[PDB]
């Protein structure tokens, strides 16, 4: 019922795994991340917090951890498209050369959203560092299934 | 491709070791078809493919060979009527010298990949290398 | 006179393909090997085993693609790889395609340990070298 | 201003000094690590290329011969060494030290080390069914002024 | 099926030498030689008759694979020269053709 409540049962978790020694991985903060694409309004803030706990542990982001915090604030039902955020830049500067591998179930999601966003940001250069994001490496892996590839 | 292009392509990773690598004073590539052309084509591209790798290749067409055997022509009697059948194996020998080892596979797999249908391969390795430490020192 | 391999003259209205109307003297002048392996080259073992496999996978393709068949089947083995190259007529509907190639290919490596790819050239219809 | 790495953090976990300290495979792989393997393969799967991709995956599945081409590619004869198979006397203590059987047995073990077809283990049976064979015997050799063993 | 029941029995003919080879060598070898006391080789000249006459190796006949024929074969192919001469004049055989000389 109570979302507050709610989050703190969640952190409860995380709060045990660190009493028993328990060191969390890469799925640990992706399941948190695609939990909170249900509350996008209230979910931006503690999204972000959890990608600066990702680095300071040591774990790396993949493709499917950006796939989440983009859900989270570019909604596809978004009404307020008058004043969209700017963190699908940064995401991408951010990226910008890396190579990817399979660490998650959800990495191939991560481009058929982004080139999404970009669509509704009518950004021709945004979709050409997504593109351009693609052809690095062997990133092309990653495009996504057949749903998914012929939408990207 | 126009304007759609890999940015960084991924290169396989070759890490050199501590160990020493052999050293090929030879290294003769005998390759064997019943057809000359084919042989030509694959001298070409063998002959093109080793200089552009470094490789000092010769080459040279030992002398063919055609097998010949009689069979019988009918399928009852008539002896003195036959029918001949010959097959023909032609050569051409690639003579590489003064190889490394690492230089011996790279060259070897890529020319071995590409070698055509009915295109047989002789690689006769001639490695060089020093004495047996126990024979350097007579011992008693 | 000779019967190998020849198609003989009737009135003018036989039609006869390349491969077909070229007698057995012809082959290595005119026409080429259907099948090229390395088993039958000076010094090499296991002529009769491809010559076998060979006998085996024309038979197969015969069955498989009951008159859908134009020309013979062209063989060509590299290292422990059998490639198929058959010109086929355009009879059956794409997907009949797809389904015979994936399960010939599954079926003759699982039978001969040997990875085997099936290339199919579709033609209108059967071309006619002469008419004989 | 969104900073994707400038900001407050749950600070709920520490800076991992100490980092992977219970092994990997704690456990030998359970059917929820390998099923989860087998999905995050699937995730990177696409269709091949080319037949450079074609060939790679039949190379990386053993089905292609790797190159440049070893005709005794897998093939270990048990790790053995020449000196077992060439020196086979040692299987002979059992035998008379001299005599007939002795001169035979010469014989024998000296066809078996130019043998190439046959492995050590395979050459010892051969050793061994004359050692049973002239016990079996042993009352003609003797008749013959022949002891066995 | 095989072709005829005389491929058959050859086959069995191959399948039972296989079995016997190494017996056959290990007695046989007692045999040939000077260095063994003759009655021994008496001996084993009884032992390597009294295997069944179907592991003796000189009683296997090569028959064409394809027709069961049991003369005018040709070792390499193991055909006969029937069935050699079909192969060989369709261009099915790769690599051979006829002599012209
Ligand atoms: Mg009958
Ligand atoms: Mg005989």
């Amino acid at each position: 019922e109570k979302f507050e409540e709610k989050w703190n049962d969640i952190l409860d978790l995380l709060k045990h795994m660190v009493a028993q020694k328990v060191k969390p991985n890469l799925q640990t903060f992706n399941t948190i991340l695609k939990g909170l694409r249900k509350c996008y309004s209230l979910g931006r803030i503690p999204a972000l917090q959890i990608l600066r706990e990702m680095k300071h542990i040591g774990i790396e982001p993949s493709l499917a951890t950006y796939h989440h915090i983009i859900h989270l604030f570019y909604p596809r039902d978004l009404s307020a498209i008058k004043m969209p955020s700017l963190i699908i830049y940064d995401i991408m500067n951010e990226l910008e050369g890396r190579t990817f591998s399979p660490q998650d179930l959800d990495d191939g999601r991560f481009f058929q959203l982004a080139m999404s966003v970009c669509s509704s940001l009518r950004d021709l250069e945004l979709a050409y560092q997504v593109h351009r994001l693609l052809n690095t490496g062997d990133n092309r892996k990653l495009v996504g299934h057949d749903p998914l590839r012929k939408v990207y | 491709l126009h304007v759609d292009v890999p940015k960084d392509v991924t290169r396989p990773t070759i890490t050199t070791s501590d160990e020493p690598d052999t050293l090929y004073k030879r290294l003769s590539i005998l390759v064997k078809a019943h057809d000359r052309a084919v042989l030509d084509s694959y001298e070409y591209f063998a002959v093109l493919a080793a200089k552009e790798l470094g490789i000092s290749i010769k080459v040279h067409e030992p002398p063919r060979k055609i097998e010949r055997f009689t069979l019988l022509k009918s399928v009852h009697i008539f002896k003195k009527h036959r029918v001949q059948y010959e097959m023909r194996t032609l050569y051409r020998c690639l003579e590489l010298k003064h190889l490394t080892g690492s230089t011996a596979s790279v060259y070897l797999e890529y020319i071995q990949r590409n070698l055509p249908e009915g295109v047989a391969m002789e690689v006769t390795k001639t490695q060089i290398q020093q004495l047996p430490e126990h024979i350097k020192e007579p011992m008693w | 006179k000779n019967r190998a391999a020849r198609v003989r003259v009737a009135k003018g209205n036989k039609p006869v393909s390349y491969e077909e109307a070229h007698a057995p003297h012809y082959i290595a002048h005119r026409k080429g090997w259907l099948s090229l392996h390395t088993g039958n080259l000076d010094g090499e073992d296991h002529a009769a085993e491809r010559t076998l496999e060979d006998v085996f996978l024309r038979k197969f393709m015969m069955g498989t693609f009951p008159g859908c068949l134009a020309d013979q089947i062209v063989l060509k083995r590299r290292a422990n790889q059998v490639d198929i190259c058959a010109l086929v007529l355009r009879q059956l509907p794409a997907h009949k395609f797809y389904f015979l190639v994936g399960y010939s290919e599954t079926l003759l490596s699982h039978f001969y340990k040997c990875p085997v790819r099936l290339h199919l050239q579709t033609v209108p219809s059967k071309v006619v070298y002469k008419y004989i | 201003r969104k900073y994707l790495f400038k900001g407050k953090r749950l600070s709920i976990f520490a800076d991992k000094a100490f980092a992977d300290e219970p092994p990997e495979p704690e456990a030998s792989p359970s059917l929820w690590e390998i099923e989860f393997a087998k999905q995050l393969a699937s995730v990177a799967d696409q269709p091949f290329e080319n037949g450079f991709e074609e060939m790679i995956q039949w190379t990386k599945e053993g089905k292609l011969w790797e190159f440049p081409v070893n005709n005794e590619a897998g093939l270990d004869d048990d790790g053995s060494e020449f000196h077992e198979h060439i020196f086979l006397d040692k299987y002979l203590e059992d035998f008379p030290k001299q005599g007939p059987i002795r001169l035979f047995m010469e014989l024998v073990t000296c066809g078996l080390s130019k043998n190439p077809y046959l492995s050590v283990k395979q050459k010892v049976e051969h050793i061994e069914w004359f050692r049973n064979y002239f016990n079996e015997k042993r009352d003609i050799l003797k008749e013959n002024n022949i002891a066995f063993t | 099926y095989y072709v005829d029941w005389r491929m058959l029995r050859d086959l069995k003919r191959r399948k039972m030498a296989y079995e016997y080879a190494d017996e056959r060598l290990r007695i046989n070898s007692l045999r040939k030689n000077t260095i063994l006391p003759k009655d021994l080789q008496e001996m084993a000249g009884d032992e390597i008759a009294a295997l069944p006459r179907d592991s003796c190796p000189v009683r296997i006949r090569n028959r064409c694979v394809m027709t069961s024929r049991p003369r005018g074969v040709k070792r390499r192919w193991r055909l006969s020269r029937i069935v050699f001469r079909h192969l060989a004049d369709h261009g099915l055989l790769s690599g051979v053709q006829r002599a012209i000389w």
